[PDB]
C-alpha cells in the first residue's frame, strides 16, 4: 500500500492537521523510497518545492553543521532562493508583510532528508526549535536501522531518533518489491532508455535483481549495449546476458570472497 | 515596560491536554474515581493534593519531587495538574533533558531562559518584548512589586527523559532551586540503575547524582487497564467533536494494552479522516483495523525493520 | 569600602534541620554520658574526634586532615559540626558535596578558592568581605538567574588589605573548618590543590566525608581506597561509625520532633524506629513533615499510626523504586 | 596565467609502472596474452575494455570504479594504464587514502589539489607560478574558462587513483560526491586491500570495505585473481629489460617461487641489489649464486614479524 | 641586585626527618648500625656511597638512580640522605609525582619551578627560584643576566641538587622527554626517581607496558638500587629516635606493641601515632605514655587499609 | 649571511658509549673478516650492512629506506653508525629516539623537521643556532625555550641553495636514526612522505624490537605498527643474539676504552652477568666497579669486587622480580 497508506497522512497536511508532527518513510534503503517521497510534492499541490538531503549531508567543513540547518530548511520553503551568515536577518523581517502584500504567495516546503540514523543528539535538537514556526513544514525522513546507539551518547534508540520525537512525528515504510514488481521496474526503464531486448532478457534481469542488488540491472543497460555494438548485433542477446556477470559482481559476494580467502591466508 | 506580549505558548506539547482541568478531589482528603478527566491513579492524586498544600502551606522548602512510572502510565498528566488548582494560568511548561545539546546555546543559557518561562505576574515574555538585557529587565519588575500593582508568583518546572543530563546541569538545577522565589520542579524518569553521563563510572538511582536524592520525593504512578483506558479515549473524543463506534473503543483499547498510550491516541485523526475517507460519520472497525500495519510505532517498527532488514 | 555590617549571606535551608545539636557533649577528660549537647551515640568515634579537637588547640594539627567513611545514613556530617561548637561560639562552617566542584558558572579552582574563603574567620569572614566590593546584588531570583565576575586582583587586594587589619590590632583572624562531603567525585586536577594549599599558615583544616572504599581513581586508571592518591591518604586522620542501634534511634527521634513541633504518639514511634532502620534513616525523618499536614486533615493534630501507614505507602522509598522500576524492566526484556 | 611550468610530477610514484603501453585489446573485445606492457589477468583488462566504452560515450554519470584484490594483483598497473587508452597525455594523480593526515593542514585540501591535480595544462601547476591558498581559486578558475569559450587550450579530466581506501574517513567521503556529481568531474577510481570493517568515524558501523552505501551503488566492482608461476615470470622478465639488467632463464625460475611466498612487489624490489651484487662478482648477468644470497640477507615482510615474535616468547620469560 | 631573599624552602614534608645527619659511613666505605640519624638498611647505604663519590668524580653525564621500593621503607629518607654528604647545605627539593595536574598551570611550568629549587647559589647561598621571587618567559628570562656574570665575577658558585620525585607512575608521556632532554645538559641537578609498582602502562598510549611505567629507552641511562622491609628488632629504634627528638617518653612493650602496627601495615602509619599519641597522656595526668593510650588510639583511628576492608565488608 | 662560523656543536657524550665505532668492516669484495674497528661478529647483518651502501653511492635509494629489527643487545646503533664513516669522513649522524617526537615545547611537526634538517662542512640545522636567533648561555636557557617560525628557513633556504654553485658552501646527506618506531603514530607517517620526496633527503635508518601490534591512531593491526604502504618500500634486515664468545671480545674493547684492567677469571665472569640479563647491562656496572677498587687501590679489579657492584646494583629484570614479589604479598590477603 506504498501509494494507498500514503494518501492517509496526504490529507491531513492540505487539512491543517499535521502540526507538531512529520514523515518518516522508512524501508529498505532505496526501495524507491526518495522517489515515492519525491511523488508526494508530486501529490501535493501547484508549487511543492522538495529536497533529498543526507543523514550526514550535515557533517561538512566549508559550513558548519548549524549552518547545516540553516539552508535546507530555507530551501524547503522558497526563502533560500530570494535569499541566494546573516542575511536572513533582513528578508525574514521585510517578507513579514509581504506575504500579505500579494505578489507571489507562499508555500511551505516538501523536506525529505535520507537515512537519519546518520544524525547525532546535537543535530535532532535544532528539529524540535526549526518545527516552532508556523512557516516551519512538513519534513520527510528515512532510515534502515532500529535499534541503534545514538551519535553523542552511551544510550541506543530505537529508529536512531530520540524516543520522545518517535511519538512526535508519522512513521511510513516503503513496501519492498516482487518479480512483477520488479518485472515492470526494468521493463518501464527498458523502453524509457529504448535499447533493444529479447524478452528473455527482461526474464533473468529480475533473477539477479532477487539475489544481488537493483541498479545493478540498470549498471549493464548501457554497457552490456556496447559489448553488443562490440559484435554490430543491434540487441544484447543471451551472451552477454551471460558474459559479463563473471566480469561485473556485486560487493557481499566480492568482499565474501576475499573472506574465504583470507582465513587459508591466516591458517596456513 | 511595554506590558502587552499576551501569548508566547509552544502550544502543541500541551495540545493533547487542554482536556484535564481538575484532580477531583473531596475536600476532605480522599479521591473521587472519575472527575476532570483523571481516571484511576489512586495512589498518585492523593501525592498531589499533599504537595499542593506544602507548596500553600510555604513547607517546600528545598526538596524535590520526583515522578517514576513506565510510558504511557501519565506522567505528563498529573504534572499538569498540579498547576490547575493553585489557581488558573500559572505557568507550566515541558522540557525534555535531552534539549540542552544545542548546537549554539550554552547550556547555561539554555536553562535560565526557560527557567523564567515559569514565573508569571511572565519573566520570559518581558525579554522578548524589546529584543545582557536581562540586567536591563532587572529594574522593570522591581518598580512594580514595590509598587504592588503586580504580583509575584512561583510556577512549575517539568523535565523529562532526564536520564540524558550530566553531571554538569544538576549542580546548576541544584543551587538555582533554592531561592525563596523559585519554582518547584518536577522530575521524570523510566530508569533503574543507570550510568551517570560526563563520568562513566558513578552509577545511582534514575541517573541522577546521589547528592540530589535524599532531597527529592518518590511517587509511583501503576499501568493501566483497559475499562481504565477505554475512558481515557471516550473523553478524547468528545472533546475533539469526532464520533464514534463501541467497538472502535473495545478494540482501539487492546493497543493500549499491547504497545502503550502514547502510540494509541495518536490515531484518531487520520481514523477520522478515514472515514472521511468514505464520507460517513462514525468510525466504524473497517478503519480501526487499517491503521497499525500501514504506519507504525517506534516498538513494532524496529522490531520489523530490523529483522527483515537481516 | 563599605562593608562592615553585611556580614552574613547565606542559606537558610543547609542550616535548616540540623539545629538540635550543640558541641558533641564531653567531659575534661574524653568521655560522653550517651545523652548530651544533640549528640547521641556511637562514643569510640565522638571521642576520637576530640582529639582532633584537641589537636586543633595544641598547635600540632598542621597539614593533616580529617575523614570519615560510614554507610549512607549514620551522620556523616553531624559529626562536623560539633566540632566547630566546641571550639568557640562562632567559627564558621561550609558544607559541600562532591559534585559541586563542577561547576559550568566557573571553573575547577575558583569554587575550591571560594571554598576555602568561606572558611577564614575574622570578627569585627573573608568571603564575604570580596563579595560586596565586587559586584552589586542583594535582589530576587532574577539575579540568580545570570551570574557575575568575581576579580581576582580583587582577592591579592584585600589580601594586601588584611596586611593592614591583622597585626594592627583591630581584627584577630580565626581557622574555620571547611567540609567536603562524598569525597570520591573529585579528580585528581584538583587533589594537587589541596597538596597545595593547606601549607599555608591561616590555612584551615579540612574534614572530608565518603562511602567508598577500594575504587578506581577519578581522573587516573588506578584502583586505590576512597578514590585518593596514595600519598595524600597518608596524612590523615581517618574514623569509622556503625550503622545505627535502635536505643539510639527513638533517642533521636524524640529530639527530633520538637524541630517540626510535632507531637507523636507510641504507635508511629514504634513502627518509625522499625521503618527507620529498613529503608534510611534520612528517609524516615523527611517522612516526618508530611504525615504532619494529613493529620490536620483529618482533624486532631495528634498523629496516630493511620497517618505514617498512609504516606509510607503514599510516599515510596529510593529503595523500592530502584526494584520497581528494575522489575518492570525485566519484564520488559520478555520479548 | 604563466602556461611553462613543465615537471610537476613525482615521478617516483610512477616510476614502477613505466613499462605499460596498453591495455592490448582486440576490436572483436577481447584481449590478448602478452601486448603493450600487460601480461595474463584478461577480464581485468577487458572490464576496462568495457569501461573505456562508456568513457567515450560519456556514460559513466556519476559512476565511478573500485578494483578489489589482493596486494599484487595489479591494481596499480590497470590503474595508470586507462590514462594510456584515454589518449595523448592524460594527467595522473596516484592517491594514497592515509596520505591526509598531516599536522601542517586540514584533510580537506589534500584532496583538492589532487582534484586540482587530475585535470598542455593542469590546474595544480597554475597555482604555483603565480604565488611567486583558496583565494587563488576563481581567477584562475575563470580565466580558462574564459580561454576555453575563446577556444585557446583543451581541457581533458584526467584519472585519479585513490589508493589505500579503508583507512580513508568520513568527513571526505561526503566532501568527494559534491564535485563529483558534475560533468567536468574526473574518474577517481578506486583500490581495496580490506574486507569487511567499520567506516572510519562511524566507529561502530561496519561495511563492505568501509565505504558507505552512499558510494556503493555509485562504483562499479570487479574482482582479480592472484598470479600463477607462468604468468608471473614475464611480468619480471619485461621490468628486467625496462631495468636493463641481463638475466639467466635459470635464477629466474628460483625468483619466481618467492612471489607465492610474499607478494610480488617484495620479488621485484630486490632485483635492483642483487644485480649490483653481481657487479661485485664481477659478471654482467646474475646466476643462481645471488638469488641464494639475497632472500637469506634482506628479509620480508611478514617473516620480519614472525621472527621476532618467535623469540621474544621466551626473552621476557 | 638583591642578595638577601633568604625566606624559602617550604619544610613540612621533610620537617618530618629532621633527625638525619647524612649518610654516616667508615673510611673503609662500609655501613655502620646506627649513625648520622640513619638506622638499618646496610644494604643500600654503600649504594648511595659509591654514587655519591662519582658525582665529585663528575662521571654521572647523563645518568640517573632508580629507587625501586616498597611502600613505607624510606626510600625519601635516603634520598635526603645523600643531599647531606654534597655537603655545604645543598638544596633538596622533593615533590610528588601527581604534583603537575593542575589547574591553571601548564605542565612544563611546575617543572621549572622543580629545578630551580635545586640549584644553589662571606659568602651566602640561594637557589635559582629564590633569585625569580625576587623579581616577581623573559619575566623568567631576565635572571640569567645577573647570574652568569657572578661565576665569571668569581664570587658565588653553581652548585647541584636533588630533585627526588616519588610515585613516578601518575606521570604520562610528556614529562619525561622533557626531563630527559633537560636530564643532561651541562650542570643539571641529580635526578632520583622512587617508585613501588611493577609493569605499569605509560598514561597516553594505552599498549606498551613498562617497567615501573617508564619509556625503555630512558631507563637504561638509570641505575637502580632497592631497599627491604624492616625487622622489629631494630625497627623499634627509628620511632624511639623521632620521639627523642620530640621529647616523648613511652614505655617498650608499647613500643614493642607498636611494632606490630609496622608488619601489619605501613611505617608511615607507624609514626603517625605519636603526637596523637602522645597528647592523651596530658589528659590523663601524665608525662610518659602507658599501654592503655597505643591501645585506646589504635581503635579510634584506623589506616587507609583498614578503612578498605571494613568499609566494602559493610557496603554490601 | 654572518654565519659560516657555525663550524659544529657536536653532540660527544650522549654518542660517546658508542666511540669504538670506525666504519663497517668490510673487504673490497664486501666479505666481513669479523675483527676489524671493533665489530665483532653479526656478519649476517653486516654483510647485508655493505649492501646498501653501496646502492648509496649509485643513488639507486631514491624511493627506499632501511628498517632494522632486533631485540635489546644485538646492536641496532652499532651497524647503524657503522654506515656513517664508510660513507663519508665528516657524515650528520642523528641519534633520537621515537618518543622525541612526543615533546611538549613544540607539536610533533617541529620536532621532526628539525630532526629531519640535522643531517643535512656544517649541518642544515646547525646554521639554526644564530641565524634564526642567540641561544646557547649559561644553563638556565635549557630551561626555557622560544618558537623559530618557517619565516627563518626561506630566508636561510635562499642562501645555499644559490651558495650552491658557489663552491665554498656544499650539501652532503646524512642519516636520521629513528628508535622505537611503533611509538610514533600514522599523524607523523604521512609527513614523511613528503620527506622524502625531496633531492637532498638523507638515507633513513629506523629501529623496532616488537612483532604484530595495532597502529596507534587507528584500528587496525599490521607488522611492526606501521602500515602497509611505508613497508613495501624498505629493506628489512634483522639480526641474531650474540654467542659467549662474541662477546667475549666484545667487552674486552670498552675496558680497554677506559684505562681499566679486569682479570682473566674476572672477564668470564662478566660475560657470563651480561648473558644473565642483558648486554646493556654489562656496561653500567663497569665504571661503577672501577671506583670500588679505588678505595683498596690495587689497580685492577677482582671477581669479588665484581659482586658487590651486583650484590647492589640490580638490572632491570629482577627489579620487575621483586616488585611483584611484594605485590604477591599485598593482594594474596
Ligand atoms: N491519567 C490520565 N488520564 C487521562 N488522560 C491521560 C492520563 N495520562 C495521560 N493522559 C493523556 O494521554 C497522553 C499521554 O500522556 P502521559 O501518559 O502523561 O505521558 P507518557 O505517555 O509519556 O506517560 C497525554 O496527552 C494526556 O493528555
Ligand atoms: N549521634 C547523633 N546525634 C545527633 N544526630 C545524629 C546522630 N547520628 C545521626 N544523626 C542525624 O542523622 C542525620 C544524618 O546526617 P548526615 O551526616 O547529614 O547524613 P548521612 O548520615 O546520610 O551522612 C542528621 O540529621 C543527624 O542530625
Ligand atoms: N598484468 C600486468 N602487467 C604489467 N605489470 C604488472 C601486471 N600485474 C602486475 N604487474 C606489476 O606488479 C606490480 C604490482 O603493483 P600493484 O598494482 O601496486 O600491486 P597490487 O596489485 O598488489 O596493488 C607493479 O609493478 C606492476 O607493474
Ligand atoms: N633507615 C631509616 N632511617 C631513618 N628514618 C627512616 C628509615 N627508614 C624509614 N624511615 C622513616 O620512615 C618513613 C618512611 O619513609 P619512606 O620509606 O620514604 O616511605 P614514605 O615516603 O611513603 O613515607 C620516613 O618518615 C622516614 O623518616
Ligand atoms: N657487533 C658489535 N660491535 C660493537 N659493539 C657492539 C656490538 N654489538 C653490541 N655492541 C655494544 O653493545 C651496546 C649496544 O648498543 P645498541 O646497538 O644501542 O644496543 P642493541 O645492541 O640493543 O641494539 C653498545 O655499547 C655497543 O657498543
Amino acid at each position: 500500500a506504498a501509494r494507498r497508506a500514503a494518501g492517509v497522512v496526504l490529507e491531513m497536511i492540505r487539512e491543517g492537521k499535521i502540526a507538531g508532527r512529520a514523515v518518516l518513510i522508512a524501508g529498505q534503503p532505496g526501495t524507491g523510497k526518495t522517489a515515492i517521497a519525491m511523488g508526494m510534492a508530486q501529490a501535493l499541490g501547484p508549487d511543492t518545492p522538495f529536497t533529498a538531503i543526507a543523514g550526514s549531508e550535515i557533517f561538512s567543513l566549508e559550513m558548519s553543521k548549524t549552518e547545516a540547518l540553516t539552508q535546507a530548511f530555507r530551501r524547503s520553503i522558497s526563502l533560500h532562493e530570494i535569499d541566494v551568515s546573516e542575511v536572513r536577518e533582513q528578508i525574514n523581517a521585510k517578507v513579514a508583510e509581504w506575504r500579505e502584500e500579494g505578489k507571489a504567495e507562499i508555500i511551505p516546503g516538501v523536506l525529505f532528508i535520507d537515512e537519519v540514523h546518520m544524525l547525532d543528539i546535537e543535530s535532532f535538537s535544532f528539529l524540535n526549535r526549526a518545527l516552532e514556526s508556523d512557516m516551519a513544514p512538513v519534513l520527510i525522513m528515512a532510515t534502515n536501522r532500529g535499534i541503534t546507539r545514538i551519535r553523542g551518547t552511551s544510550y541506543q534508540s530505537p529508529h536512531g531518533i530520540p524516543i520522545d520525537l518517535l511519538d512526535r512525528l508519522l512513521i511510513v515504510s516503503t513496501t519492498p518489491y516482487s518479480e512483477k514488481d520488479t518485472k515492470q521496474i526494468l521493463r518501464i526503464r527498458c523502453e524509457e532508455e529504448d535499447v533493444e531486448m529479447s524478452e528473455d532478457a527482461y526474464t533473468v534481469l529480475t533473477r539477479i535483481g532477487l539475489e544481488t542488488s537493483l541498479r545493478y540491472a540498470i549498471q549493464l543497460i548501457t554497457a552490456a549495449s556496447l559489448v553488443c555494438r562490440k559484435r554490430k548485433g543491434t540487441e544484447v542477446q543471451v551472451d552477454d546476458i551471460k558474459r559479463v556477470y563473471s566480469l561485473f559482481l556485486d560487493e557481499s559476494r566480492s568482499t565474501q570472497y576475499m573472506k574465504e580467502y583470507q582465513d587459508a591466508f591466516l591458517f596456513n | 515596560k511595554i506590558e502587552e506580549v499576551k501569548s508566547t505558548t509552544k502550544t502543541q506539547r500541551i495540545a493533547s491536554h487542554s482536556h484535564v482541568k481538575g484532580l477531583g478531589l473531596d475536600e476532605s482528603g480522599l479521591a473521587k474515581q472519575a472527575a476532570s478527566g483523571l481516571v484511576g491513579q489512586e495512589n498518585a492524586r492523593e501525592a498531589c493534593g499533599v504537595i499542593v498544600e506544602l507548596i500553600k502551606s510555604k513547607k517546600m522548602a528545598g526538596r524535590a519531587v520526583l515522578l517514576a512510572g513506565p510510558p504511557g502510565t501519565g506522567k505528563t498528566a498529573l504534572a499538569l495538574a498540579i498547576a490547575q488548582e493553585l489557581g488558573s494560568k500559572v505557568p507550566f511548561c515541558p522540557m525534555v533533558g535531552s534539549e540542552v545539546y544545542s548546537t549554539e546555546i550554552k547550556k547555561t543559557e539554555v536553562l535560565m531562559e526557560n527557567f523564567r518561562r515559569a514565573i508569571g505576574l511572565t519573566l520570559h515574555d518581558l525579554d522578548v518584548a524589546n529584543a545582557k538585557l536581562r540586567g536591563e529587565i532587572n529594574k522593570v519588575v522591581n518598580k512594580y512589586i514595590d509598587q504592588g500593582i503586580a504580583e509575584l508568583v512561583p510556577g512549575v518546572l517539568f523535565v523529562d527523559e532526564v536520564h540524558m543530563l550530566d553531571i554538569e546541569c544538576f549542580t546548576y538545577l541544584h543551587r538555582a532551586l533554592e531561592s525563596s522565589i523559585a519554582p518547584i520542579v518536577i522530575f521524570a524518569s523510566n530508569r533503574g540503575n543507570c550510568v551517570i553521563r560526563g563520568t562513566e563510572d558513578i552509577t545511582s538511582p534514575h541517573g541522577i547524582p546521589l547528592d540530589l536524592l535524599d532531597r527529592v520525593m518518590i511517587i509511583r504512578t501503576m499501568l493501566y487497564t483497559p475499562q481504565e483506558m477505554k475512558q481515557i479515549i471516550k473523553i478524547r473524543a468528545q472533546t475533539e467533536g469526532i464520533n464514534i463506534s463501541e467497538e472502535a473503543l473495545n478494540h482501539l483499547g487492546e493497543i493500549g494494552t499491547k504497545t502503550t498510550l502514547r502510540y494509541s491516541v495518536q490515531l484518531l485523526t487520520p481514523a477520522n479522516l478515514l472515514a472521511k475517507i468514505n464520507g460517513k460519520d462514525s468510525i466504524e472497525k473497517e478503519h480501526v483495523e487499517e491503521i497499525s500495519e500501514l504506519f507504525y510505532d517506534a516498538k513494532s517498527s524496529a522490531k520489523i525493520l530490523a529483522d527483515q532488514q537481516d
